[PDB]
């Protein structure tokens, strides 16, 4: 499926793909998330 | 538009009011007799009286046949449909050659549709029914419509209440109501009620400008072939048709007759106006015998456009025949149905004029001695070759920091690039 | 009849909210204070003011 | 005045064959000039078509180019009228990528045979004077129609109520109701809608009130060709292929079923066969396979009258190496009658030029007529015809009223015929390609 | 590692090897000799870059092995990847799916790039809470906002099953929702993950960003997309059929309007048709008219034929092209290589193939190439390299060249040996 191209035409967009590439979670952030593991009022 | 083509300098037949061709005007040089006859052909097209009249441009290569056809097209304007074709295009893989020919015939007959719609559009301000005693009974439905110009109240027929609830029209909704049917159509909440905090896109629209009641004229230009294609395959059967490849179809004469009837009805009703135009078939000698025979019947039709053929083949064997030679690769039977306009070879002076006009259109500064040298090259070789040397010589000059072509640049470009004859000489050796 | 012909009062024009921090046309509202704002700096200022207020009040 | 779809074509002057009651052609009638023997033969063939008793009669119109073969065919078509089908095809039209040549010839033959269906229908026709529809929120309704002679109140069923609502029938509408299927058609309005209603921006003319009884037994005539029946029965969505032409090779079993049921419909009173004409112009473009099919195809009882035209002499039959008269095999030539057309004289050419000038609305002097007749005799008839139009345009350019000799000489010098163009091509032959 | 692209017949060529003044440098960028032809190719490349003049045709004509395709590859490399360069063989147009004229039109339109700019306003953020009227709460690393939801918007949120913790993009111009992924967190770790699940960081900056995006397409792609409802599928399968003239004309006019509005840019490229003498008279006649269009790319052609029969006709013409099309183009002529040029070509090929050869080996291989053909010597380079490696050597010697010369024959020697035993071969 890593080579499936036509399946991406109905699933993603080039700008969305660039956003996904930029904002992918790095290893250190997952390590930190595993290591660590708002009342509204109408003013 | 912006890019410069081989014919981008042709702006029309340089004819005077008396129908005579100026020596050099509208980008055309010489071809006086051929431009005058093209002028009579342009008058024939604009007269709209005749159908199926054929004219053959015949003459040596590089004698302006295609330039004269595009000049006729420029003279006719953008209203008249001018359909260029080349004879190689009839050999389609989806449909028969006669279908390609008939389709291109119908592409050159234009139709101009005139639609006049009366609409009452605005933001709804009230939807109060008018109760009454029957001779709860309502006799009218009052709708108040607001636009940037003002407000209007409409005493609509009571039956519109069904459409109002079907369209879910509410106060503050922008709608439009067509005069004829009286059916309401809703087009979104007025943008004056849109906040920046709510998320919707289609459901908001700006308040209509102009008067609440509007009379709109919509003019659409179509071809008879456009109607043919539209009525041949209207757009689960639609799902299968759109999944499968929508090949061209051999449209039947029944459909074309029905469409002719409908267009005649529109012309009688005044809704539409016909604009018969021109089909230009360049390299017509690529057609085969079956195509030429079909063209015999096609040119005799009262619906056919005016067709412009071009050939340079001389006495050549007709395609699809064996050893049957004809004066232009066209059977003599078709040649009896066409008027022939001869095109003649250019003089060195005319070649220089064309080279100068081309340089002007390409935006190239050419020196007088360079122009003379390129003209003399063009009296050898061909006109097309000498024209083609213009822009590479301009680039060579720009490399050498010269804003104008000097003779040395023409010499160098000629030394780099060769013409058909020099290459034939090299091949022979 | 009243189902088919509801006498709906015309919708009130919304309040064109303005950001109290920069006095620009409001584009957002903070979910926690329900106060509109127009920029990230406005959001930070509003949340700092809100934590100041909530510390002062209790 | 207004530019119609149909303009002045190459045969727009042909209105018929120009014959009397005894089929003796007139010198100049219905746009025909000369061709007395050919026109008399065309009249006899047209009578044979109109009698319809004989199937698969083939006539070939053979003659020199420009002698009036297509003109005679168009005259036959005009004198036949629209009731009798007349399918004209170019011989090159049968070479298709959608179907075989034999399938194309079958569809051409079956297109030239009309089937005139008749059925009786119950038709209600009257002015809506009152309509009441009551629905929950089953539907009930009451409709009253008037026709000057009577006024009847009807109690409406649910399906009729649905149809009336869909058609949006209102009082003052002159409507027609087909009792056989409930289809509702509106002929027109009888008076305006209430002036008090806004929008409704129309003041359409009001049709006159119907007369006689409300419900009448009406006989209606519907004509379809055999090809339409075939295409409709070929598949579930066949009717769409009548316009797009996406008809594959229709199964022969379906065609046999249709031939049988049509024979039953003509033994019964349901339909009448209208056999027509298939005109294959330039028939020499057909190959040996098409002629061989035409041989057997004319022996069918459902075959129409086949008219053919060709100017080829003894020439090679396409797809073969054999030479035969007219480019047609002797086996098919045996199955047809040949009608020969003769070259015209000075008087006939002048009369043809006069008729063409009349149809093109070109006023032209008698000296111009003489010089143009000389040109047409020297060069060709069609060339002179095209010089008529060119000289008209040149005369109107100079603001003249009558095309004179100077205009004809001008357009002659401007536009070349085949002979002068060929001479100039030979004079500059080295400039043209491949000598 | 063996990438998809390996050492081919033109891998050593990385441009035309010209200077700023277009003066051809000997042995530059992999090109050797062909000075006049390389200068002409540089002039044509400048024409292509300028773009002002549509439908200029150039025919690179010469003897076999004289670098015509080498010059074409150098032009393709020197020309940037931004500019289209459609390289096809003459035989690629003879298709059962579409007419030859359609194939040439598609090659023409593929060689014209159109670069379309677009600005959109989208809201991208991480979903904090959703309440079924409706309310949606979004946040970034710098902001938090709450929106009110319409009927269609709540329907879209429900159908896509947007759940708290997702990162979504909503376009204000169209009101459509796209789920970029779900943010990873202490509680959202699982033992297995779905195929669609993508982990993504919370978006930065402001929620309502203003975008500027530029799409690079070609006229052929636009034609195919507009050919039918699911036309873009044909951009993969190639089952485009024959695209109708209506679609092409409407696209040319729409692109003209876009360029007038400044939305799109047109990047005219090159259509290289190698071995062009496979085209028939119908193809050449179509090209004669096709080059007169203002959307025509610069056309480059290559052939080695002399005065030969035009395909589809009985006529003989120079380069197998009718003189109608020859008058419409400029001809660049290649020249046979000298001994020095042959040796330098062999040296560059050895350097690309990573082959170390002795000087005597260079002399003998150059003699073999001059006597038989350059391509044969190029092939013998790697042949002798393999034979030397099998010998556990580190430098290719003359003995290895003699060995491969005896193992692999050329056209002349093979023909002589075939004629010697012609009684055994078929249909002599
Ligand atoms: N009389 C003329 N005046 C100006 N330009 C001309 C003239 N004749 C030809 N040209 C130009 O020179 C080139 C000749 O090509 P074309 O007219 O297509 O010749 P052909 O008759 O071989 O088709 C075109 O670019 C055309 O615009
Ligand atoms: N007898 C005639 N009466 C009137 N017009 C004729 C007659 N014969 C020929 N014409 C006209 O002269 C032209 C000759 O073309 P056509 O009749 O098609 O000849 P053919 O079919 O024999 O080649 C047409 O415009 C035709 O209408
Ligand atoms: N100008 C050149 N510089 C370097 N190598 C060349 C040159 N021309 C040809 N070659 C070499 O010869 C082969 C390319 O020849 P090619 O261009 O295909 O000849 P043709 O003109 O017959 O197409 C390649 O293997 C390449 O190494
Ligand atoms: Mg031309
Ligand atoms: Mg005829
Ligand atoms: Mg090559």
């Amino acid at each position: 499926s890593m080579f499936d191209l036509i399946g991406l035409e109905n699933k993603i967009t080039r700008h969305e793909a660039e956003l996904l590439s930029k904002k992918k979670i790095p290893r250190k952030l997952m390590e930190e998330i595993s290591t660590s593991a708002p009342a509204a009022a109408k003013l | 538009t912006q890019r410069i083509a081989s014919h981008s300098h042709v702006k029309g037949l340089g004819l005077d009011e008396s129908g005579l061709a100026k020596q050099a005007a509208s980008g055309l040089v010489g071809q006086e007799n051929a431009r005058e006859a093209c002028g009579v052909i342009v008058e024939l097209i604009k007269s709209k009286k005749m159908a199926g009249r054929a004219v053959l441009l015949a003459g040596p290569p590089g004698t302006g046949k295609t330039a004269l056809a595009l000049a006729i097209a420029q003279e006719l304007g953008s209203k008249v449909p001018f359909c260029p074709m080349v004879g190689s295009e009839v050999y389609s893989t989806e449909i028969k050659k006669t279908e390609v020919l008939m389709e291109n015939f119908r592409r050159a007959i234009g139709l101009r549709i005139k639609e006049t719609k009366e609409v009452y559009e605005g933001e709804v301000t009230e939807l109060t029914p008018c109760e009454t005693e029957n001779p709860k009974t309502i006799s009218h439905v009052i709708i108040g419509l607001k636009t940037a110009k003002g407000t209007k109240q409409l005493k609509l027929d009571p039956s519109i209440f069904e459409s109002l609830q079907k369209e879910r029209v509410e106060a503050g909704d922008v709608i439009y109501i067509e005069a004829n049917s009286g059916a309401v159509k809703r087009q979104g909440r007025c943008d004056t009620y849109a906040t920046e905090f709510d998320l919707e896109a289609e459901e908001y629209v700006p308040l209509p400008k102009g008067d609440v009641h509007k009379k709109k004229e919509i003019i659409q230009d179509v071809t008879l072939h456009d109607l043919d294609v539209a009525n041949a395959r209207p757009q689960i059967l639609s799902m299968m048709g759109q999944l499968m490849k929508p090949k061209k179809t051999e449209i039947t004469d029944k459909l074309r007759g029905e469409i002719n009837k409908v267009v005649n009805k529109y012309i009688d009703q005044g809704i539409a106006e016909l604009v018969p135009g021109v089909l230009f078939v360049d390299e017509v000698h690529m057609l085969d015998i079956e195509c030429f025979t079909y063209l015999h019947r096609a040119l005799e039709s009262s619906i056919a456009p005016i067709v412009i053929f071009a050939s340079n083949r001389g006495n050549c064997v007709i395609r699809g025949t064996e050893d049957i030679t004809s004066p232009h690769g066209i059977p003599l039977d078709l040649l009896d149905r066409v008027m022939i306009i001869r095109t003649m070879l250019y003089t060195p002076q005319e070649m220089k004029q064309i080279i100068k006009i081309r340089a002007q259109t390409e935006g190239i500064n050419i020196s007088e001695e360079a122009l003379n040298h390129l003209g003399e090259i063009g009296t050898k070789t061909t006109l097309r070759y000498s024209v083609q040397l213009l822009t590479p010589a301009n680039l060579l000059a720009k490399i050498n920091g010269k804003d104008s072509i000097e003779k040395e640049h023409v010499e160098e470009i000629s030394e780099l690039f060769y013409d058909a004859k020099s290459s034939a000489k090299i091949l022979a050796d | 009849f009243e189902e088919w012909f509801p006498q709906g009062r015309p919708p009130k024009v919304p309040v064109r909210e303005v950001c109290p921090v920069t006095h620009r046309p409001a584009l957002y509202r903070d979910p926690v204070t329900d106060i509109p704002y127009a920029t990230a700096r406005a959001f930070k200022i509003i949340r700092e003011a809100y934590k100041k207020y909530i510390t002062a009040h209790g | 005045d207004v530019t119609r779809i149909e303009r002045i074509g190459a045969h727009s002057h042909i209105r018929g064959l120009g014959l009397d009651d005894a089929l003796e052609p007139r010198q100049a009638s219905q746009g025909m000039v000369g061709q007395l023997a050919a026109r008399r033969a065309a009249g006899v063939v047209l009578e044979m078509i109109r009698e319809g008793k004989i199937a698969g009669r083939a006539v070939l119109i053979a003659g020199q180019p420009g002698t009036g073969k297509t003109a005679i065919a168009m005259g036959m078509a005009q004198a036949l009228g629209p009731d009798t089908p007349f399918t004209a095809i170019a011989g090159s039209e049968i070479f298709s990528l959608e179907m075989s040549k034999t399938e194309a010839l079958t569809q051409a033959f079956r297109r030239s045979i009309g089937v005139r269906i008749k059925e009786e229908t119950e038709i209600i026709e009257g002015e809506v004077v009152e309509i009441q529809i009551d629905r929950p929120a089953s539907k009930v309704g009451k409709l009253t129609l008037k026709t000057t002679e009577m006024e009847t109140i009807y109690d409406l069923g649910t399906k009729m109520i649905e149809s009336l609502t869909k058609d949006k029938v209102q009082a003052g509408d002159v409507i027609t109701i087909d009792k056989a299927t409930g289809k509702i058609s509106k002929l027109g309005r009888s008076f305006t809608r209430a002036r008090d209603y806004d929008a409704m921006g129309s003041q359409t003319k009001f049709v006159q009130c119907p007369d006689g009884e409300l419900q009448k037994r009406k006989e209606v005539v519907h004509t379809v060709s055999l090809h339409e029946i075939d295409v409709i029965n070929s598949r579930t969505q066949g009717f769409l292929a009548l316009f797009s032409g996406d008809t594959g090779e229709i199964k022969s079993e379906v065609r046999e079923q249709i031939n049988a049921k049509v024979a039953e419909w003509r033994e019964e009173g349901k339909a009448e066969i209208i056999p027509g004409v298939l005109f294959i112009d330039e028939v020499h473009m057909l190959d040996i396979e098409s002629f061989s099919f035409l041989n057997r195809a004319l022996e069918s009882d459902m075959a129409p009258v086949l008219i053919m035209a060709t100017n080829r002499g003894i020439t090679r039959i396409r797809g073969t190496s054999y030479q035969s008269p007219h480019g047609i095999p002797i086996d098919l030539l045996d199955r047809l009658l040949i009608v020969s057309t003769t070259p015209y004289s000075e008087k006939d050419t002048k009369q043809i030029l006069r008729i063409r000038c009349e149809e093109e609305d070109v006023e032209m002097s008698e000296d111009a007529y003489t010089v143009l007749t000389r040109i047409g005799l020297e060069t060709s008839l069609r060339y002179a015809i095209q010089l008529i139009t060119a000289a008209s345009l040149v005369c109107r350019k100079r603001k003249g009223t009558e095309v004179q000799v100077d205009d004809i000489k001008r357009v002659y010098s401007l536009f070349l015929d085949e002979s002068r163009s060929t001479q100039y091509m030979k004079e500059y032959q080295d400039a043209f390609l491949f000598n």
